[PDB]
This record gives C-alpha cells, sequence and structure tokens, in this order.
C-alpha cells in the first residue's frame, strides 16, 4: 500500500 | 486516445495506477504515479545516484528545450517514502496536450522503495499551496492558464485488477460511459491544500459505524485509512483483526458482507464487498481499510476504485458517481 503527503 | 486523454495501467492489486507522459524535446516517455494528494511533479534523472535500474531516466542533455535551475527540492511522503534534488525546466505532453516551460523536479537521491517500484517519478494534482517550492505552477495551472483545457477539471477512472485494471484520467472532460446515473457535486475544501470533503456518516447494514467526518480524496494512497475510532468501529461490523501496524486481517471470503456506504451530500457511495479485502498472501487477507493517528480520513483507491470523480479546480470541487460496471 502507498501514501503519498 | 482523444485530447487530454490518459490511459492508466492498474499496478497489483489495485495498489497504484499510472500514466505515459513525454517530458523534452525530443521527448521521452515516463510512467508516472497521477497523486491527488501532493503538487511536485518530480521524475529519477541521470544525476541520480540510488535510482532503479529500470527506471527511465530524465536526461537533460537530450533535450533541447531544458533550462537549467538554481532551486534544489526535497519531499517527504506519509508512508515515509522521499526523494530530493534540483528544479529545472522542460516541455511536458500530458495526453497531446504540450505544456511549455513547466517546472519539474529532477532526483539527485531517491527512497529505495521508488528505487523497487514500478514508477520513474510523480505528477502532483493537489492544489499549488502545498508544492514543496514557492512559487511554482502545478501542471493544472499551467493548462489552465495556456489555454489547453477549457474547463478547470480533470475525470478519473481507476479499473480493478478483478476486471482487468485499467483505468482513465481526462484533462478538461469527462466520460459518462465509465459511470451510472448522475454526478452529484461535493464542495472541496483546500484550504490545506487537498482535495478536502465531509463525509455525513457510514454505515454496514443498519448500523451507524460513523457519524460526519472529513476526508481528503487521494489517488495515491492505496486504501481507505480512518482515524482510530472511525476505524475501530468498521472492524467490528466485519469482525477483521487489528494487526498493530495500521492494517487489518479479515476473511477472505467477502461473499457474506455488506458494503461499507458513505452518505456524502445526499447520495450514497459505497465500498463493495470485493474491495474489503486489499490482498491475500499465502491465505490470509489484508482488509481495504486502514487506520492512522489523523482526524481526518485518507480516501484512497478502495473507495476511488468504485467511484468516477470529476476533479474541478475552478471552484473548486468535486462531482461523483458510482462506477459503471
Amino acid at each position: 500500500p502507498f501514501h503519498x503527503l | 486516445a482523444g485530447v487530454g486523454t490518459v490511459p492508466m495501467t492498474d499496478y497489483g492489486n489495485d495498489i497504484e495506477y499510472y500514466g505515459q507522459v513525454t517530458i523534452g524535446t525530443p521527448g521521452k516517455k515516463f510512467n508516472l504515479d497521477f497523486d491527488t494528494g501532493s503538487s511536485d511533479l518530480w521524475i529519477a534523472s541521470t544525476l541520480c545516484t540510488n535510482c532503479g535500474s529500470g527506471q527511465t531516466k530524465y536526461d537533460p542533455n537530450q533535450s533541447s528545450t531544458y533550462q537549467a535551475d538554481g532551486r534544489t527540492w526535497s519531499i517527504s511522503y506519509g508512508d515515509g517514502s522521499s526523494a530530493s534534488g534540483i528544479l529545472a525546466k522542460d516541455n511536458v505532453n500530458l495526453g497531446g496536450l504540450l505544456i511549455k516551460g513547466q517546472t519539474i523536479e529532477l532526483a539527485k537521491r531517491e527512497a529505495a522503495s521508488f528505487a523497487s517500484g514500478p514508477n520513474d517519478g510523480l505528477l502532483g494534482l493537489g492544489f499549488d499551496t502545498i508544492t514543496t517550492v514557492r512559487g511554482v505552477k502545478t501542471p493544472m495551472d499551467n493548462l489552465i492558464s495556456q489555454g489547453l483545457i477549457s474547463r478547470p477539471i480533470f475525470g478519473v477512472y481507476l479499473g480493478k485488477a478483478k476486471n482487468g485494471g485499467g483505468g482513465e484520467y481526462i484533462f478538461g472532460g469527462y466520460d459518462s460511459t465509465k459511470f451510472k446515473g448522475s454526478l452529484t457535486t461535493v464542495p472541496i475544501d483546500n484550504s490545506r491544500g487537498w482535495w478536502g470533503i465531509t463525509v455525513d456518516r457510514a454505515t454496514v447494514g443498519t448500523s451507524t459505524v460513523a457519524s460526519s467526518f472529513d476526508g481528503i480524496l487521494d489517488t495515491g494512497t492505496t486504501l481507505l485509512i480512518l482515524p482510530n475510532n472511525i476505524a475501530a468501529s468498521v472492524a467490528r461490523a466485519y469482525g477483521a483483526s487489528d494487526n498493530g501496524d495500521g492494517t487489518y486481517t479479515i476473511s477472505c471470503d467477502t461473499s457474506a458482507f455488506k458494503p461499507l456506504v458513505f452518505s456524502i451530500n445526499g447520495a450514497s457511495f459505497q465500498v463493495s464487498p470485493d474491495s474489503l479485502v486489499f490482498e491475500e498472501f499465502q491465505g490470509q487477507c489484508i482488509a481495504g481499510f486502514g487506520y492512522g493517528n489523523w482526524g481526518f480520513a485518507i480516501i484512497g483507491d478502495t473507495f476511488l476504485k468504485n467511484n468516477y470523480v470529476v476533479f474541478n479546480q475552478g471552484v473548486p470541487e468535486v462531482q461523483i458517481a458510482p462506477v459503471a460496471e
């Protein structure tokens, strides 16, 4: 999973 | 594809969606992750000392339109990744739309996760109040001001790996074959430089698992990350167990689950049962929702792969509708 600010 | 149309690629099980962008003259194709949660356009360059060998690297020497810049930049994302480098200027082609003299940020250093992923860099689609370097105009700012788009909008379709993946971004237009019924206008709060909305409530069957809460629409975040209490409340509805790391273990058989329904501005938006499971690794399924120590939620791909969004930067506002599937 990503979590871009 | 039509003007401003960008076909996306679904990486893994809806982990991320990336499109091809041509930068420079004559120009090279780059695979960027389109992110509504950030506003910096950065790419892997030949100045980079810890970049992936699989990444495509922007080479200033081969762009007859490169203009050097004296400023440096550094960024740090919510999942802990980062990158840093120098600023520059060049032309960017976004679906046939040639943005002249866009500030591009060339990476000198990048986090390993960047180095090992499918991306050459990121395309930031949040407001310009959060650009890491002051005075930098985002791509959407330049499309508008250069008259490349007549309406200050982008239509977003994110597909599901289970149905073949894909996706599509349309700059300055939208596509009604991709959604069903009528669009619902929802006002945006961009005071923090994000695409912020208010969800009136969340229900599972007949239970109100949550009351109004604020969330940001982030195409660059995989899951639906919710405040601790909301998160725990949802989990109890599905019998999910906390892994202690922001994730939950849920049953792999979702055939018995009810959709997580969001009441946004009078209409119903959902997270269909299939979507409640992010990934299955060696028989254990990780749920499509997680938790963070924030007061607002991060409405990521788990939600977006289920609802079509028309991002209007001008008002600002968004129009949403359930995916046609």
